[PDB]
């Protein structure tokens, strides 16, 4: 089973005979957020989606 | 237009990674790994240029 963008998105069981769904996982670009350093040095962490 | 570029042979012997990779050994899979990456790059910088 292929999309759009000719990539696979479904695949069906050769042991059962089922459709079964595919999707990537765990996509993101680190952020760190921090109120410059001058007067603190405690930062906040923030992931992408 | 990337999407569909990814899955390109750029002159190599396949288009998959994982198969060039299992199909000999590695000192004959880097000349298809560096051709593969040499087109990608060209790719990626052409895309962001526009
Ligand atoms: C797959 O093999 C199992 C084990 O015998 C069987 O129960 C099942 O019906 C089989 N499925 C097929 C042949 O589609
Ligand atoms: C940090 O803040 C203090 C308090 O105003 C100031 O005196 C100092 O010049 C600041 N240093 C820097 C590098 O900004």
């Amino acid at each position: 089973g292929r999309d759009i963008d000719d990539t696979t998105d479904a695949v069906r069981d050769p042991q059962t005979l089922e459709i079964l769904d595919i999707t990537p996982c765990s996509f993101g670009g680190v952020s760190v957020i921090t109120p410059g350093t001058n007067t603190s040095n405690q930062v906040a962490v923030l992931y992408q989606g | 237009t990337l999407v569909k570029q990814l899955s390109s042979n750029f002159g190599a012997i396949s288009s998959v990674l994982n198969d060039i990779l299992a199909r000999l050994d590695p000192p004959e899979a880097e000349v298809q790994i560096d051709r593969l990456i040499t087109g990608r790059l060209q790719s990626l910088q052409t895309y962001v240029t526009q």
